[PDB]
């Protein structure tokens, strides 16, 4: 799939992901949710080759859920991101690599801090205040570089995110059918139903 | 580079009657512009009142038929000499073809016989294993020459009743075995005229409740 | 295509089959592959059918004008030279492979010519997809000092070999005999061994079978008076 | 193809096989590869038959026109006309020609013109696909100022071996003798040369 | 996947009233080089079968060894090895055809074209072809390579269909085969004058002829042919 | 990609007793997409009829070209062109573009006004003439038309019988070709009257 | 081909064409592009015919085994997933399959799109094949949740007709299905040639076409 | 460029053409008018390779304007379309063909009839009641086949055109930035400023 | 490379040049191409030096093990081991080997194994890039049951011509004589063989 954005504000992480799914010259779906909850306080959005994306995301989800049950304990966003990176770095030298790029947004309950990790299909991990995959960053990073502060509220984060989507909608040749926005904070994961 | 496939030409035709079925095919075998044989049988009696022909690459065609004949033999061993019905044979052949999905049998296969209600049945296959029951089917080199003629003369397509002017269709009256054989012979005579890979001889296998009968007719040898 | 050329005592004979193909499909069952360059100079062509015709007509046209200019009957070597220089210039892009034969005041001649511009001389020649089948017959039965009747037999036998054994060749046999001191005799459909048998049924339809929407008269006549 | 030209005491002899192939099919088994560009200037052709025929025809034209204006041309002059055509059109030609001729002044001369269009004057020359197999034999058995009969035997034995090993060569052995006496054509059939 | 290196050309054959005839030249070509002049490409199996092989010679030698081992293996625990349970042409052919098709299915073919000629127990003539693709066919006449293009047309003038077989004698059939071998020598650049011929008859058994030569060749007419068009001298 | 099968279409011609027939489908497409169901492929210059299959731009171009040439022929000769003569004109005109050809399959049909003899002919894209007695076929369903014509045709058919034969040959061939159909037209031609009939057929 | 399927108030409609092509040659005039996996489950077929038949018939085996082990009908969601996992085993091996798994289960009517890449999508309306764009045009403009069974069957029928007309690789006939909580119901085979002329007259559509 | 539509109603021809112009991954303009007035009652819209489109359209415009001045007379839409077709058919066999597809909408003042001609870059001309180029027809022709009548008013033609654009906007992966709509009738050419 | 093996009255002689090239550069001008796989079974190698060395080393291993179990192997047996390696690994090898050996029972024998892995028993054999130029010479000059001195001269003259025309061949001429008497190594330098 195409556009996935992420921003880490004062007390939460916000992930925005496009709704479009294309097959041939036809848009099959305009309400697709390109994300999986890995744990109560960890969300992963994804984008890449068709089929591979969901298979990889669900495989990661299953592994983290297995860990949670075994230890009766939630892994930190940092620990989850490292596990995901290793799986991708393992994958890139396989016979048929998984062509999937991910953003991992989580709230660390121990440190009381939001955390955003950007990982590409090669297994290239970076912790960032805001991130994107593919061409999304080419349009949006200039706005984020300008407007972003680390003490922003969740509401201010959403307003800056709207501005990024508006710029994408103006300058991209691609109709991605808007975005689904989800917030990750101390209370867990929730979806912004009006955006 | 080695090319594991080849084209042996030939053309086959299966027609399902009301209480009979025919499977016909020319006896010419070729490579490029040469004739290998003027009489190389292509339609086979596989037992259990089923006839079969695998047209295209002869080596794959002989292999498939050989394996199906084998499948019939083992079906008797494993299931107390039960008769293999035409629909069961058809489904079995699908799995034989798809076992080579990634290195296909390069053949267009047709089988013919009688269903469990005694009615005429023809099943047709693609190289990778898609199949379906049909009333009429031409396969092979001159398939595109023959099929339109059968749509017109067997199913009465584009034929209407005089006086009505397109309002009432020509009714789909059933054809006898003598009538079908006439359409088969004319189909191959016409195909022989306009297709260089078709000729030499025509062999027809007719299936009824009484068994499998054969008929042979000469074709032009040029 | 199967074509041959055979020399004999007092002249030369060429022959050809009558099948033209579009890949595996037979377009024409009675094609005419024996072309006329001049009255007593005939050629027969294999390869690209339009090229063999066009190149034959062009050289034949220029040969006629040459014959008129020089007040002489055209020679086979002139047709040969004009053909090869034309074909050579187009470097094989004109796919004409011809057997050229004829009689002139110099005598009887038989040449082959290939698309790139090379020519050959011989007493017996064969071109086309059935050349090998035909040449097998010629090599088996050809001899020196053939008569007219023996040469026609040999030529047609060579074409038949191509008809029966080559899929690119079929139908009938055309022949042209060019003898010294005589008019050339073109024997169209000299043999007819591939007549289609009677069909088992008549497919003549009842009148009214086909559904029609509109009828109209087509005006082919010019604008009328009054 | 197997072609050669050999100088000797009284003049020069050209020799060749008679096989023309299209792949493995023998299109002509009685080809005449010895071609005349002037009364006593002949050439042996190798490579594209279309190219070599077209060239030899043009050369024959040039030497006919030369003769009308300036008298009988030298063998060197004929080889120069061949060269000029083979060299300037090297990108569009595949021709390997051996030129051989007789003067009363210069006697027998042999020039070879390989693919590039270079010219090399030699006592004897060999060319064609079958020449490879007789480099050793010809080098060991060639002598200068041989007799006519010795030279005929030399060419016969040489081409016999070339035909024996090269599938692209075969048929009859044609020869052309160029002396003051005139022009003599020779032919030798398989039953003669195979048993050597 | 490979390419053929040292090769053998046409193998030709035909049925006649009481048996079959098969023939093949004794040449082993190395591209355009006529490298080896003493190669036997007809390989008898018992006294009722001859296998004729064209194509790659290294693969031919491999097949030759398989057949030699087949005879050995058939004799094991077989008191009727020289009688009722002897090797038949149909057994030998089907074995080879199985091998050829398996090898092509592994994309590692035996680069050959094979004709199995012989006579069965009941006196029936056997003549069938198989090649590197595993393609098989039977006909009153069979030929490989150039033989298919030049020999079959000549042999089919003698036996055009099945009903002509009883009318064809061994003398006529041998004459046709020998004439075909001459025509191939005229026209196949990868052929030789020396050849081998085998006759398997239901009455007189297996006759194997070696060191045969193409004779009665026409070359005299070459002297008159001059130039390539306009040249007179 | 293949110019002879982008637009699709078919043409067939038949001889009868003192008559000829020529017919064509009406489809014009861009590969899979059907664009027009009114694209007639048969034209006439006086009493000589020409059907053209293949690349639509070249069909249109050649019609305009033969209209051009036949109108000049008529002004100079003071008579209408005959089918035999026109056939040679088509062949000449196509071969003059030997190394940059029109991607077409023309078909000539007509009756000689002097001899009264029915005439048909076909060409390849480069000008080679096929002067058949029985029938001529052209287009994306040429294989289908050969099979139908070869089995349905018989010589010396009367105009109203010939109509039924040629119509059924076209219709059933078109119904086994994805790139042909969407309507059909049949011309029945006699020495001094010509009838044109639009056939009813499936529109898929 | 052209296939479609959509959910609505009274279940799910499934409509497909019946054409099969081998290049520009129409190899089949009437091919069944629906598979009946069980009385409450359907499967559409687009792409390689062999791949569609084999894998969906193999799905029915696996859906049947589910019933025997659990004594209960498999869900549409689970069935579609099993199929997508089969496609994921032969990942990049060259399979060509596009199908819609249609049925009724405990959650109500269910519709899932599944293809050779492994893509698995839930949705109200889908259309696959070379003529899907033509079908979507009619569907999008006329679809409602409040459709009657009679009007819904017509919509899916009319949508295939639109595609059969324009798309050269779609046609033959229309096969209709209606899925209820009591199972699927076959609503016949409809020849496009006859259906076209009928719709033209009754609806007034296809004005540009002459008839 | 991408989408150009055309529809011929009772008394007018309506042409709709997209506004987007893309260069690389950026939309340079969202108000581009892909059309030229050839004469007072003849309008030509165009779509194809960048640069070639405008050059061809202006070249045609210049030729028709030259004709109008020379003869003091407006060529019929049929005559103009034939001139345009010939130029394209001439172009396709040139060293470097002009890759331009056009729709010609005109009102014939002699016959008092609207006329719409569709011509592709090969020189393939067809007169139609409604037409499109490229992929546009794949989405829209099913709607037009259903809803189109020849006795439609200009207002009904615009409503059917809106429905076509809405379908394009839903099912195309491509953001073409809406369309400029122009009407050609007996009174001349005018632009619908609100669409 | 120019290699040959010739049988004669008393046994067999192997001969070879000594040039090894990498393109046009002579990597080694004193190569020993005559290699021993058993006491009186030697081979001449042509093709890939890596492939032919690896093969000859494996064959030497097999014949050493054969000898320990079954006694002295035949020349036919040695050629069979070569063949089995060359034939079964034909897709990954480029090796043209001539095998030559002496028994007291079978005397001198020569086997050639070209690229495909076929085996051919011969009176004499030639191979390598330079062999092409001496097919004619060797055919004309070879006789059966020659003397040791005649056979040495035959190989010397033959390889002399191969070296003369083939740029890939050159250096010294090495020879190995295999008889009942034992094993004799010979060497002939340029100043000797060039003036022939
Ligand atoms: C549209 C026709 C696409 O053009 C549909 O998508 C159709 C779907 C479909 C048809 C039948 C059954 C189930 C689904 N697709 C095809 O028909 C399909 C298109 C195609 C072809 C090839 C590939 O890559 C391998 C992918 C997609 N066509 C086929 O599968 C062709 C090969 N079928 C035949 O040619 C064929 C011949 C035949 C003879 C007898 C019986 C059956 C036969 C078939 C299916
Ligand atoms: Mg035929
Ligand atoms: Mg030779
Ligand atoms: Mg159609
Ligand atoms: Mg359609
Ligand atoms: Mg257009």
């Amino acid at each position: 799939m195409d556009i996935i954005l992420g921003i880490r504000v004062q007390d939460s992480v916000i992930l925005a992901s496009s709704k479009a799914v294309t097959r041939g010259i036809s848009v099959l779906k305009d309400s697709d949710d390109k994300t999986r909850q890995l744990s109560p306080h960890t969300l992963m959005s994804f984008a890449g080759e068709a089929g591979d994306t969901v298979q990889f995301a669900e495989y990661i989800q299953a592994n983290i859920q297995l860990y949670s049950i075994r230890e009766d304990y939630e892994l930190s966003p940092q620990a989850v991101s490292s596990f995901v990176r290793q799986e991708l770095a393992k994958s890139i030298r396989s016979r048929r690599p998984y062509q999937v790029n991910v953003l991992i947004g989580g709230y660390d309950k121990k440190k009381n801090k939001p955390e955003l990790y950007q990982i590409d299909y090669l297994g290239t991990k970076v912790e960032l205040p805001y991130g994107a995959h593919g061409y999304s960053g080419f349009y949006t990073f200039s706005l984020l570089d300008h407007h972003y502060r680390p003490d922003m509220t969740t509401e201010e984060g959403l307003d800056l995110l709207k501005l990024c989507v508006q710029e994408l909608e103006k300058r991209m040749p691609m109709d991605f059918k808007g975005v689904i926005v989800k917030i990750v904070d101390k209370d867990g994961i929730r979806q912004v139903d009006d955006f | 580079q080695f090319n594991p496939y080849g084209d042996n030409g030939g053309t086959i035709l299966g027609i399902a009657g009301e209480d009979f079925a025919v499977l016909a095919g020319d006896t010419r075998n070729i490579t490029d512009y040469s004739i290998n044989s003027r009489y190389e049988p292509k339609v086979f009696d596989c037992g259990d009142n089923i006839v079969m022909s695998a047209n295209g690459f002869a080596a794959d065609g002989d292999a498939l038929v050989k394996r199906f004949k084998n499948s019939v033999k083992w079906y008797h061993f494993d299931h107390n000499d039960k008769k293999l019905s035409i629909n069961s044979a058809a489904r079995n052949i699908q799995h034989l073809l798809y076992s080579r999905r990634f290195f296909p049998y390069y053949v267009y296969n047709i089988i013919a016989g009688l269903d469990e209600d005694g009615k005429g049945a023809v099943y047709s296959f693609d190289p990778v294993g898609s199949y379906q029951r049909e009333q009429c089917r031409a396969g092979g080199a001159a398939a595109s020459l023959i099929m339109p003629f059968l749509d017109n003369q067997v199913n009465f397509k584009n034929q209407y009743e005089p006086g009505t002017n397109g309002k009432v269709k020509k009714p789909l009256k059933y054809l006898s075995v003598e009538e079908v054989i006439k359409l088969v012979r004319d189909s191959f005579t016409s195909a022989t005229e306009r297709h260089i890979q078709v000729g030499d001889g025509l062999e027809i296998l007719i299936v009824t409740k009484d068994g499998v009968r054969k008929e042979f007719y000469e074709l032009k040898r040029d | 295509t199967t074509i041959v050329g055979v020399k004999f005592n007092n002249g030369v004979v060429i022959a050809a089959d009558t099948r033209s193909t579009q890949g595996p499909i037979v377009a024409d069952k009675n094609c005419a592959k024996l072309h006329r360059i001049s009255p007593k100079i005939w050629c027969a062509g294999a390869g690209t059918a339009a090229d063999t015709e066009a190149v034959t007509q062009l050289i034949g046209s220029n040969i006629e004008l040459h014959s008129l200019y020089t007040s002489r009957e055209p020679r086979v070597v002139s047709a040969l030279q004009m053909l090869k220089q034309h074909l050579f210039k187009y470097q094989g892009h004109i796919g004409a492979y011809l057997i050229v034969a004829g009689v002139d005041p110099t005598g009887s001649h038989l040449f082959s010519i290939h698309a790139h511009g090379s020519t050959d001389v011989g007493y017996y020649l064969s071109l086309g997809s059935g050349s090998l089948a035909a040449m097998a017959v010629l090599e088996s039965h050809w001899k020196q000092d053939l008569t007219k009747e023996e040469a026609i037999k040999l030529a047609s036998d060579a074409i038949q070999a191509g008809i029966w054994n080559d899929l690119g060749s079929g139908s009938n046999v055309d022949v042209c005999v060019m003898e010294i001191g005589k008019d050339a005799e073109y024997l169209r459909n000299y043999l007819t061994p591939n007549v289609r048998e009677e069909k088992q049924k008549s497919y003549k339809f009842p009148r009214g079978t086909t559904a029609v929407l509109k009828e109209s008269i087509v005006n082919i006549c010019d604008i009328q008076e009054e | 193809t197997s072609i050669m030209a050999v100088t000797f005491k009284d003049g020069v002899i050209l020799g060749a096989d008679s096989r023309t192939t299209t792949g493995a099919y023998i299109a002509n088994r009685v080809t005449d590869k010895l071609t005349r560009v002037h009364d006593k200037i002949w050439c042996c052709r190798s490579g594209s038959a279309a190219d070599t025929q077209a060239i030899a025809d043009i050369v024959q034209y040039h030497l006919e026109l030369y003769t009308s204006q300036y008298g009988t041309p030298s063998t060197e002059t004929a080889a120069s006309v061949f060269k000029e055509l083979c060299y300037e059109n090297k990108d569009n030609l595949t021709a390997g020609i051996i030129v051989a001729g007789y003067d009363d002044k210069n006697k027998g001369e042999v020039y070879t013109i390989p693919l590039g269009g270079s010219v090399h004057k030699l006592p004897y020359a060999i060319a064609g696909s079958g020449s490879t197999f007789i480099y050793g034999y010809c080098d060991k058995n060639f002598r200068e100022n041989m007799s006519k009969e010795e030279t005929v035997d030399f060419i016969k034995h040489s081409l016999s071996q070339a035909i024996k090993w090269d599938g692209s060569s075969g048929g009859v052995i044609r020869m052309v003798v160029l002396t003051a006496a005139g022009v003599e054509r020779l032919i030798f059939y398989p039953d003669e040369y195979e048993q050597l | 996947t490979q390419q053929p290196i040292v090769t053998g050309t046409s193998v030709i054959s035909m049925k006649y009233d009481n048996g079959v005839i098969i023939a093949a030249d004794n040449l082993g070509s190395y591209g355009s080089l006529l490298r080896f002049n003493g190669v036997e490409r007809l390989i008898p199996v018992g006294d009722n079968t001859v296998v004729g092989i064209s194509g790659d010679i290294s693969d031919m030698q491999h097949i030759e060894r398989l057949l030699k081992d087949l005879v050995t293996e058939n004799a094991y625990d077989n008191p009727l090895a020289d009688a009722e349970e002897a090797l038949e042409p149909s057994y030998i052919f089907e074995y080879l055809a199985t091998v050829m098709y398996q090898r092509r299915s592994k994309m590692n073919p035996l680069w050959n074209a094979i004709i199995v000629a012989g006579v069965q127990s009941n006196g029936d003539q056997f003549l069938r072809y198989v090649n590197l693709l595993g393609v098989t066919y039977s006909s009153p006449t069979l030929a490989t390579g150039f033989g298919a293009h030049m020999a079959n047309p000549l042999l089919r003038k003698v036996v055009d269909r099945e009903s002509d077989i009883p009318k064809t004698t061994v003398q006529v059939a041998e004459e046709a085969i020998v004439n075909a071998m001459r025509v191939l020598y005229y026209r196949d650049a990868r052929s030789s004058r020396n050849f081998s011929l085998a006759i398997i008859d239901k009455n007189t058994g297996l006759t194997f002829k070696k060191n045969l030569q193409v004779e009665n060749m026409k070359w005299d007419f070459a002297k008159d042919i001059k130039g390539y068009g306009t040249q007179k001298i | 990609s293949d110019p002879s099968s982008i637009n699709g279409g078919i043409v067939v011609a038949m001889t009868g007793k003192d008559c000829v027939a020529i017919a064509c489908d009406l489809r014009l497409g861009s590969q899979s997409l059907g664009v027009s169901n009114k694209f007639e492929k048969i034209f006439h210059y006086g009493h000589v009829f020409l059907g053209i299959t293949g690349l639509a731009t070249d069909v249109t171009t050649l019609n305009e070209m033969f209209r051009y040439k036949t109108n000049l022929y008529k002004l100079k000769e003071e008579r209408a062109i005959e089918p035999e003569t026109f056939t040679q004109l088509v062949s000449s005109s196509l071969y003059e573009r030997r190394f940059g050809p029109y991607f077409v399959g023309p078909v000539v049909a007509g009756i000689n006004s002097k001899s009264g003899k029915p005439f048909i002919a076909g060409f390849d894209l480069i000008g080679c003439i096929d002067e058949a007695k029985d029938f001529i076929v052209s287009g994306t369903a040429s294989d289908q038309l050969f099979g139908m014509c070869e089995s349905l045709y018989e010589p010396n058919l009367e105009p109203e019988d010939l109509f039924e034969t040629i119509s059924q040959a076209l219709l059933n061939a078109a119904d086994r070709d994805a790139l042909s159909g969407w309507g059909a037209v049949v011309y029945i031609i006699k020495k001094d009257e010509v009838v044109k009939r639009y056939l009813k057929m499936r529109q898929d | 081909t052209t296939t479609l399927a959509f959910k609505f108030q009274h279940g799910v409609i499934v409509a497909v064409d019946s054409r099969a092509t081998a290049g520009s040659y129409i190899s089949s005039l009437r091919m069944n592009k629906v598979i009946e996996i069980n009385p409450y489950l359907l499967g559409t077929m687009s792409g390689c015919a062999a791949d569609c038949q084999y894998w969906e018939r193999l799905l029915a085996k696996e859906c049947r085994l589910y019933y025997l082990r659990n004594g209960e009908r498999i869900s549409v969601s689970a069935a579609s997933k099993l199929l997508s996992n089969m496609m994921l085993q032969y990942r990049g091996m060259g399979l060509s399959m596009g199908s819609m798994i249609c049925g009724w289960d405990k959650k109500g009517p269910g519709l899932y799109y599944v293809d050779d890449n492994g893509t698995r999508l839930s949705g109200q309306m889908f259309s696959t094949g070379s003529g899907n764009t033509y079908a979507y045009g009619v569907l999008d403009s006329n679809y409602k949740w409040d459709l009657s069974v009679e009007d819904a069957l017509y919509l899916g029928k009319r949508s295939i007709l639109a595609a059969a007309h324009r798309d050269a690789y779609s046609g033959g006939s229309v096969n209709l299905y209606h899925v209820t909580e009591d199972g699927w119901i076959y609503h016949g085979n409809h020849d496009v040639g006859e259906l076209f002329w009928k719709v033209k007259e009754e609806e007034g559509s296809f004005n540009n076409v002459i008839g």
